[PDB]
DNA sequence: TGCATCCGTGAGTGCAG
DNA sequence: TATAATGGGAGCTGTCACGGATGCA
């Protein structure tokens, strides 16, 4: 910590002086409307009346039409979104929007697309989408009517962040109540029961096993404690050992190789500590990437860890979480 | 009241009277409003403001706030040097502003040495709406937040405010510095990832200087000898970074 | 300077009078300007006509009158009175048996009056009555959420003027009915109306589906007045069903146009709905002995034909703006009036049948008080009577045009779901879709569209030009939502030759869906784009380049614009900046043509052509509701020749008649070393120098001196134990001298109260025994100044009693008020904002030698940070700078109409023309290109901003038109590696300043029952450390820091006192005992007969009251 | 001694009486003239 | 960060046991006038006043540095409590 | 259910 | 939202805390009675001890809301939700809150049983060697 | 016995108020 | 303290979702 503290101010000092001198700015001219645009805008109306004509000659219904009217416009948006980044990376790799969204300093492709590309399909109060999209950009400028249509979207979205917030809160609170007495009360409960964390997902795409996504495996493994030995790729991971981040990455490899399918871990799903949990069944105190210290209020940490994200969970969304808890 | 039948209303209003159970229960009841968390002495609030000059473990506490939040300590120190004879006269000095003499503040700076305060920001969603800082006194009214800790707090500078609480006991200090100081809490307790990390300007800065130009002039000629490629370049026909 | 316009849209009509919804409304309820004979039965009148006449003796209503107010508008503002008129009403008593005639005009109280601008004065504070939105009276059908094929019908009157009723056709064939949630077969009711089996099939006769199911002759075997008693049993389980009591209960619910009123609206809506004329606003009639139905069968007709499939039977959209409607201020108060009147009528008839049935007049049969009180109520504790928002003049105007869904009559917050808040199709051009608050009230409180008006029925309607053939008429008509839906309506800006639709594709709406249609098919055309948005929203230049969610912040944030002492209108305007200063009725204009006689910081007198010599006095330095100096300044000079409607003084936040919400500043958009971080803002010290973003503020500090059961409180200059230095600014009496400087600690008004039965105790009687002064009998209760407040005493008001004109609340001798002022420079912490939603706190004020600056020596004023723009998506502030660049060097301001403004070419044109001034000035004044401008140009070329191989002038030209310039860091002279966006921005100082919000307490007040610290800056609060903060400490495991919070810092009275003694003694704080609030928890469970008990580990009790509650 | 548990249970009529320091006999608060507590009412000091 | 923290957490079996050892030692000092310190004058934490450098007052900074030396003993059930709260009021008075 | 109508 | 599985488990584990009886063997329990999985496992040992029959039980899954309300500590439950229903049933049964958890001790205001307050660490002593040997030598001879 | 149906209970933080 | 007088009066309305206890083919 002590050094990472000094490391951190360091990256703070230089990163900050640099931003200023290097001379990043934003002028209207910096939302570059890729010329690929009207190729894609024109290519659309033709394929639109190419389905206003498999209905104009009554070929198939309105409930079929609207459906393919916005399967078109969605994969149109995708095209010109790409065109906005190809046009950036190949020709202005240092233009400020590109730079900002790219490093992770601000923006993401979808907003940026509305500065340069087109705004997209908008929502109708009900929940259905207007088949008429707003073709304008924000650089280009919206027609009054375009602007209005676009408003049902945001109002319905504000309302949402307001009712939602009240349930996250309420939810968070139930979570604290049902776990507050959980503390890391003892060192080992001697429990001889554990859990298999599957590295493989019983698919139905191939309904074979597909390896599980890295971060989701990190999620079930980082900072655990083995409850049996493991021997994979000439390495010996012992009973008792706290999987360090690298311990994890090695186990994925060995799984990619076929030597392992599910790590046996000491989880709190099974500590026999009364009114708390042992150190072993817990694992690392993630705030310190090291074994948890007896007396951490891990229940409260849990509750906080799970509540704090729901705000911030857009549908199902947070509902489905509440349906489960 | 109101549990069964109509509720007991004073005359000329429709406000149910507040019965014994109504006191005990509800978000406004005795439990959730006075037992699971009270108001507190030694605490302040103010508008925050980025201070990029701070070290990770620091913050900008305006000095008018400082005085009050430490007022006892400042009365005792004010004696041990002698900007007043006894503590009671010491207090009457600071009660009108004029009467504050310069070496009052020098006196304060002794007071708060070493000890930290707490910053709290609006929704304490997780263990980190509260973190510990050594205050550095400043003029002006605003609190100075360190930029790296803005993320945990979800604190921008659209005019957010923050709470200050002074720990008191030698225990409440030793808790704040060891366990709750910012510089010690750098990894998230939820994912174990880092949480004091670079964000907006800080990475914008380091990106810009570690990126690399990719020039389009030379278009990738095939020159068999350096000595002429250079020549080509001092000819102006091939840009410096073209591959 | 020149004011270049853009915009091709010739707007036909202008904005209508922007407070008409407040003023037109109240006046159409008072009629205090109509000869009573000529009045008409709406508003204050209609209420009289409704409650009168009173019945057995009888007392009938002749006419009312209204007298002018006993004190003029300003006199009530000072003396904390109400601006109200006396209400007289002439009556005539007449005896139900003999022919008695007496006639007095009895006095009913005071009705408060509305000022010129739309406000009210109520105990001397201006207030606004927010019109309320509610579902409107009428009859509706909406499908049953359970049975996908059966449909509830509902019948709804005005609020509290009748019951709701549903006609859900049950799963047992025969149709139901709900009243006070009491269901029963509809049939029983039709009977009571004199209905016959046959004349049902004679009217239904089509849907043997249920027409034949509706009929069940366990009912038909009865005459009309037979089921009349049948059903009185169904709704009164217990009351004796006498044929005098049942005709009274039904009637008093369904045919009594005295507690059942459909709207005047409700009539027409149910009329056109069921296509039947309607005698009166009432479901049933009593006429010729029995009941004659009016509304039940028509409603029953619709519902049936719908549940089969008939045409022309659509469910209704209760969120349509034809089925919602506005209870304007006048209607809202006559409601409260119609409830005071009805209470007075419980008070006459009571004294009409007890006390003497012949020696009686109107004068003494009427107790005015039930009326006086319901009026005092409406204006002093309604949800809809809000403290006025006179921060700046826009705030007062935006307020008057607010629309709450909430309040008495509408929605409880919990009752508010989604459909209420959504932007509805029919909002288009009636309610703004932007202007609404973020937070829990989102979509309930909204704003009136700018061209929109409320018709006499309470619906909002918006204007439209009529197109015939394809030519567009100058004849405008305002439609309700409902009729709009009948037409195809072209877009504001569909392009025209002269007045013919010049395109072949026209952009039009048909019932709010967008349709592409030929000019043959086009019936109406929007008047303007200004007609779709709030006033405030119409103040946002370049709105069409601004994502909606920040347009909204730039909209609201304006009403928070503190008025600045050097305020200026925005260099880039939208065209409303002038009307707003007008209808805001805060600036001051010319009544007729004339010449100007005198002029002065205090008054402006003008000779007119009429010879009249008007003398407009100047509201100079008046304290607004929100503390913001409401200051009127003069804009003419002696003898100036003034045509009509010209200006004579600028109101606050108005410059030569334009809404000056803030200042125009030279802004650079570039990270600056961390002081930009997360919307923070860096400013040039050169701003405080020229007094930019400075504002004047005032706080009232009031004190009373009252008669006591221990003596009188005394306003004296004679305060015990206080040094003359500590009084050197107080007059003989104990008032600070007007013009002093007062700071925290300073006495503003000395005062003395008498000490108690703790008159000096022994400890104290001795300390004085040594000092030669004996115990003094009075006490210093002087009004000091609060921590972090102060300024320059500008006035004082001293009201005793025993002086003329004055009489205060009982037992109070004298009340002294001292108004204090401050000149508020901008300082580090205050909030700045622009009209696009860029908001941030001043985080740093560099001295001018550090500001980025242009080659020609000029330093910027504001360094905003570009990281604000991308994720925020509000590009307008980008354009607003570029066109601000041009303006800065041409010396021009611009008017860019919303959605019809200056576009990119038109503006890059203006930048060229500026470049000439900025650089051509140069290469002649003896200087060429600069060595750093090349190094930057070198870079610009790698970027792609400039065409390589062109004269530097050519390239700098090219950068300019991209709104970018070379910038030298003032800390080095070296140039910014890049070319920066630099321009001219409109940026307001918001109301939220560090000065008003820094606060801290060591220890202070506590609460009576809890002994936990009080809360709030003004009480000298403590900070609430909540459940969520406790969790925080819990997760850290700071047991001792948390415990501290829960004992010595809050309410552990023992260890709290013990601690503060420990600090001032230099000792560590002591381990704590039980919080006092827990004791309250014990005692409060005893009072509920529960025996809570602290116990030690060996199970024997433990007294946490140290024996003080055992015997 | 030191608290270690907290028991909650019904108060018998005789127990309610155990706690009490006097039957509040009158529905009176405090004397409209001396602003002091009427005896035998809700604020009486002998109770 | 706190100077030397990373090694502090190394000594104790659980971070919270450091916190109380620090806070306890750090109050042993506040009451005794520091006479019992196990430092030497040049290791003495020192703050800088407007007049001149002086002994650091913050008994907690002391206690932490104090702990790094290794000159202190920590652990459960090592003394009678009353035989320390006097033998230390003996070796160094109040 | 309603304490007046009862006494009535 | 990267978030460690162990947190969600901690909670879920509390949803699973409880069990329904399905034959009381030789005990005072009753078919249908609910109780903590802990407390049944507890006495099913005292019953495999006195060698009599064991309680037949059955796993119970409760949502979080109902699981907080069913906690032992009535001080925790009354301070959460459904305050009377909690409060009465407790007083009838003359429940005693053991003060085992956090809320409990927060309402009383005592040092919570976590962090610096865990019994594992709160009784720790610290003595300077210049005082650990000063008291060890007078106390080596009576 | 299974399943309507009613009644009672909840519905985020702090700050200004 | 004495003609006679003998059953009230306002409801309020647009949320929601879950869990438990009661009524009914
Ligand atoms: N009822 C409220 C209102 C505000 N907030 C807090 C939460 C956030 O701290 C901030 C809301 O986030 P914002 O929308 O203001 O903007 P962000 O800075 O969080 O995201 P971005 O950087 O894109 O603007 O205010 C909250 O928790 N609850
Ligand atoms: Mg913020
Ligand atoms: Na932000
Ligand atoms: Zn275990």
């Amino acid at each position: 910590m002590e050094k990472t503290a000094r490391l951190l101010d360091a990256l703070k000092y230089y990163g900050f002086t640099f931003s200023t001198t290097s001379g990043i700015t934003i002028g209207i001219d910096d939302a570059v409307i890729p010329e690929e645009k009207k190729q894609y805008l024109e290519e659309a109306d033709r394929k639109l009346l190419q389905i206003e004509q498999a209905y104009e000659m009554g070929f198939l219904t309105d409930r079929e039409r609207y459906d393919q009217i916005l399967q078109l416009w969605t994969e149109t948006t995708e095209k010109v979104t790409q065109a906005v980044f190809k046009n950036f990376e190949e020709n202005y790799p240092f233009n400020p929007l590109y730079v900002m969204a790219q490093s992770g300093a601000r923006g993401n492709p979808q907003q940026i697309r509305q500065l340069c590309g087109l705004r997209g399909l908008m929502q109708k109060p009900s929940g259905e989408t207007f088949e008429v999209p707003v073709r304008s950009s924000f650089r280009e400028g919206l027609t009054v009517l375009e602007y209005f249509i676009s408003s049902h979207g945001a109002r319905k979205g504000g309302a949402d962040t307001a009712l939602r917030t009240a349930d996250s809160g309420y939810l968070t609170r139930k979570l604290v109540d049902v776990t507050h007495e959980i503390v890391v009360r003892e060192a080992d409960c001697g429990t001889t029961n554990y859990i298999s964390v599957p590295l493989f997902q019983p698919d139905e795409v191939t309904r074979s096993l597909r390896l599980r996504k890295r971060a989701d495996i990190e999620a079930g493994l980082y900072g655990r404690v083995l409850a049996r030995e493991v021997e994979v790729l000439g390495v010996r991971l012992e009973e008792g050992r706290y999987l360090s981040m690298d311990d994890v990455h090695l186990l994925i490899k060995a799984a990619e190789a076929g030597e392992i399918q599910e790590v046996p871990v000491r989880s709190p799903l099974t500590c026999q500590t009364r009114y708390g949990v042992c150190q072993k069944c817990y694992g690392y105190d993630l705030s310190m990437a090291r074994p948890v210290s007896i007396g951490e209020a891990v229940g409260i940490v849990a509750a906080q860890s799970i509540g704090e994200p729901g705000t911030q969970l857009t549908m199902q969304g947070l509902p489905r979480v509440i349906e489960l808890f | 009241n109101g549990r069964r039948g109509a509720p007991v209303t004073n005359p000329g209003s429709d406000r149910p009277l507040r019965s014994l159970t109504d006191i005990l229960s509800g978000k406004q009841g005795r439990f959730r409003q006075n037992l699971l968390g009270k108001r507190v002495d030694y605490s302040g609030r103010s508008v925050i403001v980025v201070g990029p000059q701070l070290k990770l473990h620091q913050c900008g506490l305006p000095k008018r706030m400082a005085l009050e939040l430490f007022k006892p300590f400042l009365l005792k120190k004010m004696e041990e040097k002698g900007i007043a004879p006894n503590v009671k006269a010491a207090r009457r000095m600071l009660e009108r502003q004029r009467d504050i003499k310069d070496e009052v503040w020098d006196a304060l700076e002794e007071v708060i040495h070493g000890k930290v305060v707490l910053l709290n920001r609006a929704p304490t969603l997780h263990r980190l709406g509260i973190q510990a800082f050594q205050p550095v006194l400043v003029e002006g009214q605003s609190i100075q937040l360190h930029p790296l800790v803005c993320e945990a707090f979800n604190a921008d500078f659209d005019g957010d405010q923050m709470a200050v609480h002074v720990p008191l006991s030698s225990f409440a200090q030793a808790e704040a510095r060891i366990q709750m100081l910012s510089a010690h809490n750098l990894l998230s307790p939820a994912s174990g990832e880092p949480l004091a990390k670079p964000s907006r300007d800080i990475i914008l800065g380091l990106y810009y200087i570690t990126q690399v130009r990719k020039e389009k002039k030379g278009a990738g000629l095939e020159f068999a000898t350096p000595e002429e490629a250079l020549a080509a370049h001092e000819r102006g026909e091939v840009a410096l970074n073209a591959p | 300077m020149e004011i270049k316009r853009f915009g091709r849209i010739r707007e036909v009509i202008p904005l209508p009078p922007l407070t008409e919804i407040q003023v037109e409304s109240y006046r159409r309820a008072l009629q205090a300007d109509v000869p009573p004979e000529k009045r008409e039965n709406v508003g204050i009148q209609a209420a009289f006509r409704e409650t009168f006449p009173i019945e057995e003796l009888v007392l009938d209503f002749l006419e009312y009158r209204l007298g002018e107010p006993p004190f003029p508008q300003d006199e009530c503002r000072e003396k904390d009175l109400t601006y109200q008129a006396p209400l007289y009403a002439r009556l005539q008593l007449i005896h139900k048996d003999t022919g008695l005639i007496k006639e007095d005009e009895v006095f009913l109280g005071h009705i408060p009056l509305m000022t010129e601008d739309g406000s009210f004065i109520i105990n001397g504070a201006d207030r606004v009555i927010v019109s309320q939105i509610h579902r409107s009276p009428g009859v509706y059908f909406t499908p049953d959420p359970a049975r996908p094929g059966r449909y509830i019908a509902s019948i709804i009157p005005l609020p509290k003027r009748g019951p709701w009723i549903d006609l859900e056709v049950e799963p047992n064939g025969v149709v139901s009915m709900k009243v006070n949630k009491r269901k029963f077969p509809l049939v029983l009711l039709l009977r009571v109306l004199g209905y016959d089996q046959e004349t049902l099939a004679r009217e239904l006769g089509a849907y043997g589906e249920l027409v034949q199911g509706l009929m069940d002759e366990s009912v038909f075997a009865m005459r009309p007045e037979e089921a009349l008693i049948r059903l009185f049993t169904l709704l009164r389980p217990g009351d004796p069903p006498k044929r005098d009591k049942a005709v009274a209960y039904v009637y008093g619910l369904i045919a009594d146009p005295r507690r059942y009123d459909l709207g005047e609206a409700g009539r027409y809506k149910a009329e056109e709905k069921l296509g039947i004329r309607l005698s009166g606003r009432t479901l049933a009639r009593f006429e010729d002995g029995e009941f004659k139905d009016e509304v039940f069968l028509p409603t029953l007709r619709y519902l049936f034909a719908l549940t089969a499939g008939v045409p022309g039977h659509e469910v209704d959209d209760i969120d349509h703006l034809g089925n919602r409607r506005i209870r304007t201020v006048g209607e809202l108060m006559t409601d409260q009036f119609r409830v005071g009147l009805a209470r007075l009528a419980r008070g006459v008839r009571e004294r009409m049948l007890m006390g003497s049935e012949d020696s009686l007049t109107p004068a003494k049969l009427v107790n005015s008080r039930p009326l006086e009180a319901a009026i005092r109520e409406f204006f002093s504790r309604s949800q809809l009577s809000q403290f006025k928002d006179e921060t700046n003049p826009l705030s007062s105007l935006r307020h008057k045009r607010r629309i709450s869904a909430l309040g008495p009559g509408g929605l409880t917050r919990e009752r508010a779901g989604f459909d209420v808040r959504d932007v509805h199709r029919t909002h288009y051009g009636r309610i703004c879709p932007v202007e609404t608050p973020e937070g829990a009230n989102i979509g309930l409180i909204t704003s009136l569209a700018a061209y929109a008006r409320v018709d006499e029925l309470g619906f909002i309607r918006t204007p439209y030009r009529r197109v015939v053939g394809g030519v567009v008429t100058d004849e405008v008509v305002y439609m309700t939502a409902t009729e709009e839906d009948r037409y195809t309506i072209a877009q504001a800006n569909t392009p025209l030759e002269g007045n013919r639709i010049a395109a072949e594709r026209v952009v039009a709406r048909r019932k709010g869906e967008p349709v592409i249609v030929s000019p043959e098919e086009v019936e109406f055309m929007d008047v303007s784009p200004k007609q779709v948005f709030s006033v405030n929203t119409n103040l946002i230049p370049f709105l069409e380049h601004d994502d909606a969610n920040r347009a909204l912040m730039g909209s609201n944030m304006q009403t928070q614009a503190v008025p600045l002492i050097r305020a200026q209108a925005p260099v880039v305007m939208t065209g409303l900046e002038e009307r707003v200063v007008r209808d805001s009725l805060a600036a001051l204009y010319a009544e007729e043509d004339g010449e100007v006689a005198k002029v002065d910081g205090n008054r402006i007198v003008v000779r007119y052509e009429d010879g009249r010599l008007v003398e407009y006095p100047l509201r100079r330095f008046y304290r607004s509701n929100q503390g913001t100096a409401l200051d009127q300044r003069p804009r003419v000079v002696v003898g100036q020749r003034v045509r009509k409607g010209d200006l004579l003084a600028d109101g606050p936040a108005s410059e030569n008649g334009f809404l000056a919400l803030g200042q125009n500043v030279l802004v650079a958009i570039m990270p600056f070393d961390g002081y930009n971080f997360e919307d923070a803002i860096v400013i040039s010290e050169e701003l405080l120098k020229r007094d930019f973003y400075t504002s004047i503020h005032i706080e009232r500090y009031e004190i009373e001196a009252r008669d006591t059961k221990l003596g009188p409180e005394r306003i004296t200059r004679d305060i015990p134990h206080l040094s003359e230095a500590a009084l050197r600014d107080l007059d003989e009496e104990g008032v600070v001298r007007i013009g002093a400087e007062v700071k925290p600690g300073d006495i503003l008004v000395g005062r003395t109260s008498f000490k108690g039965e703790s008159e000096p105790t022994p400890e104290e009687r001795l300390l004085r025994s040594i000092f030669g002064e004996k115990a003094r009998d009075v006490k210093d209760t002087s009004l000091r100044v609060p921590p972090g407040e102060g300024g320059i005493v500008v006035r004082t008001v001293r009201l005793r009693r025993g002086d003329p004109g004055v009489e205060l609340k009982p037992g109070v001798r004298e009340v002294v008020r001292v108004y204090v002022a401050q000149k508020r420079k901008l300082q580090v912490g205050d909030k700045l904002a622009n009209r696009h939603g860029n908001k941030g706190v001043v985080a740093k004020i560099l001295p001018v030698e550090d500001m980025p600056h242009l080659p020609d020596g000029t330093p910027v004023d504001v360094i905003l940070n570009p990281l604000g723009v991308p994720s925020r998506m509000n590009l307008g502030q980008i354009l607003e700078t570029h066109l601000g660049l041009a303006g800065y060097f041409l010396g021009q301001r611009y008017i860019s109409p919303i959605f019809d403004g200056a576009k990119e070419p038109e503006i890059k044109e203006l930048l060229a023309q500026a470049f000439e001034v900025y650089f051509g000035k140069r290469k002649g004044e003896g200087f060429g290109v600069d060595k750093r401008e090349v190094e930057v140009l070198r870079r610009a070329e790698k970027l792609g901003l400039v065409t390589p191989g062109k004269t530097p002038e050519e390239q700098l030209k090219e950068l300019f038109l991209q709104g970018k310039v070379v910038l030298y860091d003032g800390r080095t002279g070296e140039p910014i590696e890049g070319p920066i966006v630099v321009g001219q921005m409109f940026i307001m100082k918001l109301y939220h300043m560090v000065e008003d919000k820094m606060h801290a307490r060591s220890t202070g007040p506590y609460s009576l029952i809890t002994q936990q610290p009080l809360g709030g800056k003004a009480q000298f609060g403590g900070q609430r450390f909540g459940e969520m903060e406790v969790w925080a400490l819990e997760a850290y495991g700071a047991a001792h820091t948390l415990q501290e919070m829960l004992t010595l810092k809050s309410d552990d009275i023992e260890g709290r006192n013990a601690a503060y003694e420990a600090i001032i003694k230099g000792e560590d704080v002591p381990e704590p005992s039980v919080p006092e609030s827990f004791r309250v928890l014990v005692k409060e469970l005893q009072a509920l007969a529960l025996d809570v008990q602290t116990l030690d580990e060996k199970d024997n009790p433990v007294d946490i009251f140290e024996g003080l509650a055992s015997k | 001694k030191e608290v270690r548990k907290v028991r909650i249970a019904l108060a018998s009529p005789e127990k309610i009486r155990s706690w009490s320091y006097g039957e509040v006999e009158k529905p009176e608060t405090i004397n409209y003239r001396t602003l002091k507590p009427e005896r035998d009412g809700l604020f009486d000091e002998r109770i | 960060a706190e100077p030397g923290i990373d090694k502090l957490f190394g000594m104790v079996d659980s971070k919270y046991r450091l916190t109380v050892v620090v806070a306890k030692r750090a109050q042993q000092l506040l009451r005794h006038g520091f006479k019992n310190t196990v430092l030497e004058p040049e290791e003495r934490p020192k703050m800088q006043t407007l007049e001149g450098l002086f002994d650091d007052p913050n008994a907690v900074t002391w206690a932490m540095k104090e702990l790094l030396t290794g000159r202190l003993v920590f652990g459960e059930n090592l003394v009678p409590e009353d035989r320390l709260q006097k033998e230390m009021e003996r070796l160094y008075p109040v | 259910s309603d304490p007046v109508r009862q006494y009535l | 939202v990267k978030l460690h599985d162990k947190h969600i488990e901690i909670v879920v584990r509390q949803m699973m805390k409880y069990v329904e009886v399905t034959d009381p063997g030789d005990s005072r329990l009753l078919e249908g009675q609910v109780l903590e999985k802990w407390d049944v496992e507890a006495l099913n040992e005292r019953l495999i001890a006195e060698g009599k029959t064991p309680v037949a039980w059955k796993p119970l899954l409760m949502g979080v809301t109902k699981s907080a309300l069913s906690t032992k500590s009535w001080l925790s439950a009354a301070s959460f939700q459904n305050t009377t229903h909690v409060l009465t049933e407790a007083a009838i049964a003359g429940k005693k809150d053991e003060l085992i958890g956090l809320k409990e001790n927060v309402i009383l205001g005592r040092l919570i049983p976590a962090g610096t307050g865990s019994d594992f660490v709160r009784f720790t002593q610290v003595v300077d060697q210049k005082t650990l040997k000063a008291i060890e030598e007078a106390r080596k001879e009576a």
